[PDB]
RNA sequence: AAACUUUCAACAACGGAUCUCUUGGUUCUCGCAUCGAUGAAGAACGCAGCGAAAUGCGAUACGUAAUGUGAAUUGCAGAAUUCCGUGAAUCAUCGAAUCUUUGAACGCACAUUGCGCCCCUUGGUAUUCCAGGGGGCAUGCCUGUUUGAGCGUCAUUU
RNA sequence: UAUCUAGCGAAACCACAGCCAAGGGAACGGGCUUGGCAGAAUCAGCGGGGAAAGAAGACCCUGUUGAGCUUGACUCUAGUU
RNA sequence: UUGUGACGGCCCGUGAAAAUCCACAGGAAGGAAUAGUUUUCAUGCCAGGUCGUACUGAUAACCGCAGCAGGUCUCCAAGGU
RNA sequence: UGGAGGUCAGUGACGAAGCCUAGACCGUAAGGUCGGGUCGAACGGCCUCUAGUGCAGAUCUUGGUGGUAGUAGCAAAUAUUCAAAUGAGAACUUUGAAGACUGAAGUGGGGAAAGGUUCCACGUCAACAGCAGUUGGACGUGGGUUAGUCGAUCCUAAGAGAUGGGGAAGCUCCGUUUCAAAGGCCUGAUUUUAUGCAGGCCACCAUCGAAAGGGAAUCCGGUUAAGAUUCCGGAACCUGGA
RNA sequence: CGAAUUUGGGUAUAGGGGCGAAAGACUAAUCGAACCAUCUAGUAGCUGGUUCCUGCCGAAGUUUCCCUCAGGAUAGCAGAA
RNA sequence: AUUGGCGAGAGACCGAUAGCGAACAAGUACAGUGAUGGAAAGAUGAAAAGAACUUUGAAAAGAGAGUGAAAAAGUACGUG
RNA sequence: UUGACCUCAAAUCAGGUAGGAGUACCCGCUGAACUUAAGCAUAUCAAUAAGCGGAGGAAAAGAAACCAACCGGGAUUGCCU
C-alpha cells in the first residue's frame, strides 16, 4: 500500500481521513514503472510494459521505449505517431494502456463517472448553463 | 557620413580590416576631443561606421563558411535554420506525408471521388 | 502536549558525542590470516588519555605482513602495558598481559 | 530588554544578493534562495502567491526573444533577405 | 565593510552612479511631466541594504 | 593615467600600451574606481617621458 | 460704547470637493497557434554629445545589416552642398548579424568576478614555466564507431 | 525646573458645554422644575467634581464560540505485539 | 606592559584537523685527464596575474521609525597620591 | 441621482455644467424655477426603460481641518567669556586670547561587523541640523581608494554536499565511502608517428566551509585636497621558471 | 567577579516542531503553539449601522412544540389584494 | 474547451477615493532578515506668448509694468 | 596460438534528445479544513482549495468485451431534454 505521509499519523481533521495506514496507491506498479523509466529515458517515448516477475518486496516489469528521433523511426510511418508531440510523456499522462485502465477510461454503464475523464465529467455536469434567452 | 555597405562590400578583406584599424584610431583620438571638449556626435558616426565594417566582416565570413559547408548535411548550428526548437524536433514534410504501402494502395485504389447531385 | 527530552536525544541534532578530541576508534586488528594461524608481535609504543572515555588507550604498531609498511592500531590498554612492549595478537600467542590470543 | 538593545546587537546578514535573482533573499547558511529556489532546477512559485507569480512572471523584464519571436510567427519564420 | 567582494562593490558603484539629481534639459523636452529624481537616495535616509 | 576596462588585467595593459604608443612602461598599478572603472597607472621606463607621451596623444 | 462667537449685496486664505474631459481599466465577441541546450523566461552590470528614471540595446551596446516610405530629429547643440537622391528619420517593415556576466546553465566551484585540464598560434634565446589571441572539456538517455572486461560461453591441442 | 521673555512648538481628549441647593427622574443633574443668584478679559497654583482620560471589563453569567492541559469521557490513530 | 625561558599546580576536564615543508632509512639509475658528477655553496637573468584598500566605527556615519542618555567585538595605555 | 429608447427640428461661447449668495416665487414636503456674482463647454423638460440611485451617525473608509495652544515643553552628560575677521544679519562660523573637561578599560590613535561616499576640495543655505546658522555627516559640481610581500585566493575544523546506490506518486530524501570496473606524472623511444610506445609506482579515494584557526615573502624616510607596509628614493626577501 | 565565567565569528537544531540548570520560559518588540500567503468576503441565535417626502391603516411581548430559556416554527394580533 | 499568449471589433460598464494595485519614471517609491506586503500621484493656456523693463529689498519676493480672450489661467497654474 | 557469440563497460568517439519557462483551458496523482447539519463524529463543503508530474492549439475520448429488450439502435465529443 502507501502510507500516508504525515508526521507520527498526525493529520488534523476528521477521522475519516485521520487513517493512514491501509491507504492505496489509486495508480498501478506498472504505471509507477513506466512512469520512472520514462523520467530515467526522458529523450525516449514510452510504449507499453509488461509484467515479468515478482517477489515478497518488488514487481519486476519490462517497458518497451521508442527513440522519437531516430531516422528509421522518423521514417518507417508505422511509428511516426509516437515521434509526432502529442505523445510527450504519455506514461505521466496516464494515456497508456495501464495509464488508462486506472484512468477507468472504457465504454459502458460500469463507467459513467470516468468515460470522458472523471474531472471533465464532473466539471460538465457542475457547471450551470445559463442561456440569453432563460430556458 | 560615415561609410557605407555597399562600398564595404565591394572593398577586399585587407582594406576591411585596415579601415576598421584606422576607425578605431579616429575613435580613440576622437574620444580623447570628447574628453577635452563639451559635445560632439563626431564619434557616434565613428561608432556606426565601425558598426558597419565589422557587420560586413562578420557577413562575408558566415558567406564564406557557408559556401564551405554547401552541398552536404551536418551544417554548423549557426547556419541552420532559427525557426523554433518544436519546428525542428517536428516530422519533416517527407516523414509527415509518408504513408504504408496497404494505405497506399487503398487510397490509390479508392480515393474521393468528385460526385455531386443534380438529377 | 509536547515532544519530550528522550524523544529529541533520539533525533540528536544537539544530542550527538562531542568526538573532536577522540584518539579513533578503539577496535582490535582485523583477523585475516596471522591471528588465526599463528601470532604476529607487534609493539605498544604510546599510552595516551582518550577523552570522554575513562580508560588509556595504547598506540600499538605491528608490521604489514604482505607489504613493507607499517600498521597502526588502538588498543584499550590494560592494565600493566608500558610503552614500547611486545604484545603478541594471534591464536598461538602466549598467556600474557596484553595479549590477543 | 527584548526590544531597543537587542536591535542594537543584531547586525549579522542571514541573506544576500542571490545570482538567479539579485534579491538579497539567498541564505548563506541554508545556501538557497527564499524567492526563486536558487540552486533548485525550477523557480520557486506558488498558487497562492498570485502576487509573487505576477511579480515574478514572463513579461516582466526584457522579453529579448519572444518580443521578436512573434513577429517571426506573423511572417512565418522566413529566411532570405 | 572595507573587505568587500566585487559583486558589492559592484553594488555601490552602480547606486553612487544613479545617486545623481535630473538633469535640466529633460525638463525642457516636450510632453514631459518629469521635474525631479523621484528615486532618490541619502545613506541617513534609505538604506539599500544589499 | 588610464581609464581602461574591467576585463583587462595588467598584461594586458602593458601589452595595450606597448602597441598603442610604442613605449616601453615600467610598471603597472590598477584599482577600480568606485564609479565602477579601472583606473590604470603606467610607468613608461626613464628613456620615455610621460608628458611627451601625453602630448603626442593629444592632451596636455 | 473697546478687546473676545454668528452672517455677508465681500474679498483674501487653507484645502482639493463638485462640474467638464480621458492615449486608462472592466466585461462581451471574433480570429490564430508561436518559448527553450541553434541556450528560453527572469536577473545583474553597462551602452546616448549633453540621462538620473522609464524605452530600447549589448563593447557592432538608445543600436549594425536588408527592404519600404520619402526630407527629417528637435529640449539645446551637432554633419543640412547627403534633399531630382542607392537617401534624413527617437519612421515603418524586418528575413542577415552582434548579443557583455549570468540564469534550465553545462570544465570544477561560486557570500570567490576563485581554481583547473586539452588543442592551436604568438612572444619571452621553451613540449614542461609565464603571458596573450582563438577553439573546447556537464549529466541522464538513443543509434552507430573504436577500445575493452568476464573459464558467461562456442569454434576445442602447441 | 516650574516662572517671565526671544526663537521653536506638539499631544491626550472633545454630543453641546461648563455656578449651586433641593425635587423628581434609568432610584447620585451642567442642562429639566422650584429657588439661590448672576458683570468683560484674565495669570500662577490646585487636585473636590467633570460618575475626567487610557482599553468593545481580564472578575461573574450567556453562547448549542474556542483554545492550552488531563483522564477511567466518546470515536480513532502513529508505533508496537 | 609585552614577549620569552626553565619550572611547579589543576583535571573522572589532559586542552582540533588538514594543506604544506623538510629530514632520515634504502640504494634505482648515472658519472672520469680539457672530458663527467654538483643549480640543498656563491654570483648572475626573467616574471609574479585577479578582487578589497577612501571614511565612521558611534552621546551624529551601524541597529533601535531619528543626528534616540539604549545596544554593538577588539588592539596601544604617561606623571602624582 | 447616474445612464438608455423616443420627442421637444429643446437650452448654449451674445455663455452649458458647476459653485457662492440672512435676494424672489411655487409646493405641506421631498424639492423645483428665477434674480445677482464666479465660470468656459456642454446640458435639460416631457413619455418611457434601467440601476453600483438619496447619509448624521456604523470606536464607518480615505483625505483635509480645528479647540486644546503660541500651550506641555525644547532642564541628564560640571562651562563658558573677551576681541577681531567674514558676512544683509553671528550666543552658535573661523582666528587669537582666557577658562575648563575627557585624564591612557579617554571625549586620544586605529580596526572587525555594518554603512557606502558619509572621505576631500570649491560654490553654497529653499528644505534638514525640534533655537540659529555665514557652519555641516545638508544641497550643487567635481576629485579621491595604486600591493609578488597587507588580506582574500590555498588548507581543513564544527558542519554542508554532488557521484555510485537505495527510497519517494513526486517536489525531492538518505547516504560521503559506503555492496562502483571510481586513476593521474618521470630520466622518458631522441627527427614522417607520440602523455597510442619496447617502461615504472600507488589507493588521499568530489567539492564547499574561517578576511580572528593553519599560512612563502618588506622595512625605513618622504610625499597628497584625499591613497599609501600599495606612490617615490633607498635597502631587502619569497615563489615559479631559465 | 578565575570560573557550571563573559563574549565575537562560523556552524546545527524550524512550528504541534525546536530548544529549555524548568519560568509554559525562549524560538527577530509576536509564544499555553511564531511569522507569511491562500482556503476566506470562514461561521456568528451576538453587538453596531442600515441613506428622500407625504398620505392611509396600524401591533406584539400571548398559545403549542423545539438541548427550547438573548433564538426559531406555530397560532394569535396587522397590512395589502 | 478559452480569467494565459498574439491580433481585432464592441458595450444601457467605471470615470481619477470609481475602474485592474497601477490612466502618471506601478509591481514603481517604501517597509520587512525573509516569505511577502505595497501606495500616493491626471487638467495652465489655442499657442509659453512662462512675465522683457523700472524701482524697494542682502535675498526670497513685493509694487509698477508686459503677454494673454482671461493672470478672478503665474511652477504652489481648468473651475476652486 | 587465433576468430567469434552473449552480457557489461569506457571514450572531450560520430550524430541526436531531456531538463527549464509557462496554469486560462487539458491529462492525471495527492489532498484539507473553514462551512452546513442551528451541537457533532458518518455525511456536507469536496472526489474542491493548496502541493506534485505531464502536453497541445486545443487536450482528452474515440470507432463497442456499447446501449438496449425495441418493428431495435450503432465511434467519440458538446448542447436542449
Amino acid at each position: 500500500n502507501r502510507k500516508r505521509p504525515v508526521p507520527k499519523g498526525a493529520t488534523y481533521g476528521k477521522p475519516t481521513n485521520q487513517g493512514v495506514n491501509e491507504l492505496k496507491y489509486q495508480r498501478s506498479l506498472r504505471a509507477t514503472a513506466e512512469e520512472r523509466v520514462g523520467r530515467r529515458a526522458a529523450n525516449l517515448r514510452v510504449l507499453n510494459s509488461y509484467w515479468v516477475n515478482q517477489d515478497s518486496t518488488y514487481k519486476y516489469f519490462e517497458v518497451i521505449l521508442v527513440d522519437p528521433q531516430h531516422k528509421a523511426i522518423r521514417r518507417d510511418a508505422r511509428y511516426n505517431w509516437i515521434c509526432d508531440p502529442v505523445h510527450k510523456h504519455r506514461e505521466a499522462r496516464g494515456l497508456t494502456a495501464t495509464g488508462k485502465k486506472s484512468r477507468g477510461i472504457n465504454k459502458g454503464h460500469k463507467f459513467n463517472n470516468t468515460k470522458a475523464g472523471r474531472r471533465k465529467t464532473w466539471k460538465r455536469q457542475n457547471t450551470l448553463s445559463l442561456w440569453r434567452y432563460r430556458k | 557620413a560615415g561609410v557605407k555597405a555597399y562600398e564595404l562590400r565591394t572593398k577586399s578583406k585587407e582594406q576591411l580590416a585596415s579601415q576598421l584599424v584606422d576607425l578605431k584610431k579616429e575613435l580613440a583620438e576622437l574620444k580623447v576631443q570628447k574628453l577635452s571638449r563639451p559635445s560632439l556626435p563626431k564619434i557616434k558616426t565613428v561608432r556606426k561606421s565601425i558598426a558597419c565594417v565589422l557587420t560586413v566582416i562578420n557577413e562575408q565570413q558566415r558567406e564564406a563558411v557557408r559556401q564551405l559547408y554547401k552541398g552536404k548535411k551536418y551544417q554548423p548550428k549557426d547556419l541552420r535554420a532559427k525557426k523554433t526548437r518544436a519546428l525542428r524536433r517536428a516530422l519533416t514534410k517527407f516523414e509527415a506525408s509518408q504513408v504504408t504501402e496497404k494505405q497506399r494502395k487503398k487510397q490509390i485504389a479508392f480515393p474521393q471521388r468528385k460526385y455531386a447531385i443534380k438529377a | 502536549g509536547r515532544v519530550i527530552r528522550n524523544q529529541r536525544k533520539g533525533a540528536g541534532s544537539i544530542f550527538t558525542s562531542h568526538t573532536r578530541l577522540r584518539q579513533g576508534a578503539a577496535k582490535l586488528r582485523t583477523l585475516d590470516y596471522a591471528e588465526r594461524h599463528g601470532y604476529i608481535r607487534g609493539i605498544v609504543k604510546q599510552i595516551v588519555h582518550d577523552s570522554g572515555r575513562g580508560a588509556p588507550l595504547a598506540k600499538v604498531v605491528f608490521r604489514d605482513p604482505y607489504k613493507y609498511r607499517l600498521r597502526e592500531e588502538i588498543f584499550i590498554a590494560n592494565e600493566g602495558v608500558h610503552t614500547g612492549q611486545f604484545i603478541y595478537a594471534g591464536k598461538k600467542a602466549s598467556l600474557n598481559v596484553g595479549n590477543v590470543l | 530588554g527584548k526590544g531597543t538593545p537587542s536591535f542594537g546587537k543584531r547586525h549579522n546578514k542571514s541573506h544576500t544578493l542571490c545570482n538567479r535573482c539579485g534579491r538579497r533573499s539567498f541564505h548563506v547558511q541554508k545556501k538557497t534562495c527564499s524567492s526563486c529556489g536558487y540552486p533548485a532546477a525550477k523557480t520557486r512559485s506558488y498558487n497562492w502567491g498570485a502576487k509573487a507569480k505576477r511579480r515574478h512572471t514572463t513579461g516582466t523584464g526584457r522579453m529579448r526573444y519572444l518580443k521578436h519571436v512573434s513577429r517571426r510567427f506573423k511572417n512565418g519564420f522566413q529566411t532570405g533577405s | 565593510a572595507a573587505q568587500k567582494s566585487f559583486r558589492i562593490k559592484q553594488k555601490m558603484a552602480k547606486a553612487k552612479k544613479q545617486n545623481r539629481p535630473l538633469p535640466q534639459w529633460i525638463r525642457l523636452r516636450t510632453n514631459n511631466t518629469i521635474r525631479y529624481n523621484a528615486k532618490r537616495r541619502n545613506w541617513r535616509r534609505t538604506k539599500m541594504n544589499i | 593615467v588610464f581609464q581602461v576596462s574591467m576585463k583587462a588585467n595588467k598584461y594586458q595593459i602593458k601589452k595595450a600600451v606597448k602597441e598603442l604608443y610604442e613605449v616601453d612602461v615600467l610598471k603597472v598599478n590598477t584599482l577600480v574606481r568606485p564609479n565602477g572603472t579601472k583606473k590604470a597607472y603606467v610607468r613608461l621606463t626613464a628613456d620615455y617621458d610621460a608628458l611627451d607621451i601625453a602630448n603626442r596623444i593629444g592632451y596636455i
